[PDB]
């Protein structure tokens, strides 16, 4: 390469964090969000009630954990769907959250736990 | 094997296999075979100790 | 993988392992070219140097030029192979084409011997090198770190030989190996192309070989094969890389790629080691030559390449 | 530290025997396989054989556990363990044991334990698969006074 | 080329078995040392006190 | 496809504009440029002496025609080369030039004609 | 599960019993898109001229 090295990017995280879910004919633990303008989404991120990612100082507003990869430039998810989906109640997930800069993980976990979401310890 | 180029959908480039890395696993003492298997039925067990002088 | 943690039987808690990782990379290639020609003006009225009345012939000039071209290509290939073994690939002009440690995002390890200190422990450094080469393999199979090549510099070789911890240890031994290495001749290696034998030294199961190869650029600068980049010439340096038998043939680590020629008829053909073309000039004015090459040597496990330094800092 | 000691270095240097030459200028890697190394360091002196064991595992919290290290002793201080061979007391008096317990699932109560159980279940509504692995064990020694710790420390 | 369920199943089973083997090795070492403690540090058996 | 459609882009032009050029051992009619830090290159663009594309008001400074596609982010050509190449003398090219906004084609053609570069008429 | 990479059907139907013999549940799935490869051959006609 020009600098001597070139990287084509790592594989995006895929949906394998759900261990238990309230299986229902209509999604009981899942909610849909309209994607925000020019916002990239990935599995494991934390979203607010209005689809905006939780930032520092507002951990109390955490609502759900995203489980779908979304591309801002295509406006289409990696399965071709037009909407973002996240788990918001009654589920057990692996402890692989993605948080913004300077966000307090403990506060987010406590807020989510109030909705019935439990995190299982994950080995190295 | 041919695949798409780095940044063009209409050009091809060659894919040269794969490389894998695996974590280490020490097993020296297990291979030594010091310990015997003593399966039991209950959740606890007892023993007696005696001596004289 | 990690260690499990005990849980209460009646609580029915449990833990889980994390997923894996995957990524991709790419490489460019290096291109070389050569040009030569023959003219009748170099034949007419030219006395053969070895005689007094003999004139030169076209065949002699052709053979000399071809041999020169082939020698230049061989020298370039040797230099490129050495550079690849050193962990970075750069042409004689300093241009950077591959950075193995950047692409494979792994740090390079250097071992200090402190040969200037009488109390320096060579055994500790050798064991450190063995442990590095064995633990950092990450191949999921048994590794024998004793099988490794060690190319050494003249200063490093002299400093290692002079150390008292080696001198007295070998003096105390009444064995044929000890006699030969203290009072005999150490030149017992193979042939590097300039000398019949190469300096060889045995200690602690490791074999040290002294290499003095060097070349020159188009503008006079002298390039040393063994010298580490940016290290003073007065400090002993060297490189260590694994043997072929260390990992077997199924897990070969060193590869060389070859691409096609940019001429007609070679649009998507498998590249060869060298191309040679011949074109006669118009109006029988003379003859022309051309040589092409397209290659890049690379390593699939850069963490297995280790540098060695005489000093300690 | 043991190998560098002058009382061993000179003692073996003055000895003109094949064993002495190998241990002072040869390779000490003559042992068996630990799962990573083809051979592991071995050293003979005073009738005893010392083996260097390298063992590390990652705790999921991040910290590294070293198998041989003693509790609350800095890594800069040599430490080791000594335990008896099987033959010292005889096979009739085996000293090491492991006990395996049962599993809380139905049909396993009051049943001889096994070293590993694996179960599989189908997620409801045909959504996927689930797995479980169980183990219930404890290793112990019946004569703990035969275990000794060696330190390369002065005090 | 596409993955298949069989490969994923095999990989996960192998990972589980490796984890359990590693844990067993660690526990055997801990027992040999004299006291049995899990990775978290909980104390389960102290043979020196048990046998006085 | 959100917003109605999704386009993956057109194929880059192929190096076929060359009809004649006196072939010599060292490419008499070809010259090499060091690519700019953030400039994309394609086949058929006019370059100045310093390698920057010709813009409005400076058509008299036209130097050569690029014949290589260069990717700024990769900093490599589509053939994995580290330099840009352009034709600067004694060539006949198809009339397929590409010019920036408000660049007068006639001025560029006249400037190039002085260097011996001629353009053949091209049909639809 | 069981249909990860299989060819798509026109319609799927499934039946499931309830938790403790309470009834029966049904589900119907479909995943399709109709398209035309030469849209320029589609013409509209109007009754007026404007």
């Amino acid at each position: 390469a020009y600098q001597g090295f070139t990287k084509l990017g790592n594989r995006e995280p895929l949906n394998d964090i759900i261990l238990w879910e309230q299986i229902t004919p209509t999604g009981h633990s899942r909610k849909e969000y309209t994607p925000q303008a020019s916002t990239e989404y990935r599995v494991g991120e934390v979203l607010k009630a209005d689809g905006t990612k939780v930032q520092a100082g507002e951990e109390a507003q955490a609502d759900s954990v995203c489980i779908v990869n979304f591309y801002a430039d295509l406006q289409l998810s990696y399965h071709g769907q037009l909407k973002v989906v996240g788990i918001h109640r009654d589920a057990e997930l692996k402890d692989l959250l993605t948080l913004e800069a300077s966000v307090d993980a403990a506060a987010v976990k406590t807020a989510l736990a109030a909705k019935g979401i439990d995190f299982v310890p994950t080995g190295l | 094997m041919l695949t798409n180029s780095e940044k063009s959908r209409f050009f091809l480039a060659d894919l040269t296999g794969e490389v894998q890395s695996i974590p280490n696993t020490y097993g020296y003492i297990s291979n030594l075979g010091l310990f015997r298997s003593a399966p039991i039925t209950q959740t606890t067990f007892l023993m007696d100790l005696t001596d004289w002088d | 993988v990690s260690l499990l943690d005990a849980v209460d039987r009646d609580s029915r808690k449990a833990e889980t392992s994390a997923p894996e990782r995957v990524r991709q990379i790419s490489f460019p290639m290096m291109y070389f070219k050569e040009v030569e020609s023959i003219t009748p003006d170099e034949i007419q009225g030219v006395r053969q140097p070895g005689t007094a009345n003999e004139l030169t012939t076209e065949a002699v000039v052709r053979a000399k030029k071809l041999m020169k071209i082939r020698t230049k290509f061989d020298i370039t290939r040797e230099f490129l192979f050495m550079q690849a073994l050193k962990g970075k690939v750069v042409d004689a002009r300093g241009t950077l084409y591959a950075d193995l440690y950047k692409q494979f995002d792994v740090e390079k390890k250097t071992v200090y011997f402190d040969l200037d200190n009488p109390n320096a422990d060579i055994d500790a450094s050798i064991e450190e090198l063995r442990m590095h080469m064995e633990d950092e393999a990450k191949t999921g199979t048994v590794i024998n770190g004793e099988e490794i090549h060690v190319v050494v510099d003249r200063v490093f070789f002299s400093k290692l030989v002079k150390h008292p911890k080696i001198r007295d240890a070998y003096l105390a031994q009444q064995t044929p190996l000890a006699w030969q290495q203290i009072t005999g001749s150490l030149r017992t290696g193979g042939t590097d192309g300039v000398q019949a034998h190469m300096n060889t030294f045995y200690y602690g199961g490791v074999k040290f070989v002294q290499y003095n190869g060097k070349f020159k650029d188009k503008r006079g600068k002298v390039h040393t094969l063994v010298s580490i980049d940016s290290v003073a010439a007065t400090v002993g340096v060297g490189h260590a890389f694994p043997n072929v038998s260390m990992l077997g043939e199924a897990n070969n680590i060193f590869e060389v790629a070859y691409g096609p020629c940019p001429k007609m008829g070679y649009a998507n053909t498998l590249g060869q080691e060298l191309y040679v073309f011949e074109y006669e000039k118009d109006r029988d004015e003379g003859i022309d030559f051309e040589a092409h090459s397209y290659m890049l040597p690379y390593c699939t496990r850069p963490q297995l390449l280790v540098d060695v330094r005489a000093d300690a800092k």
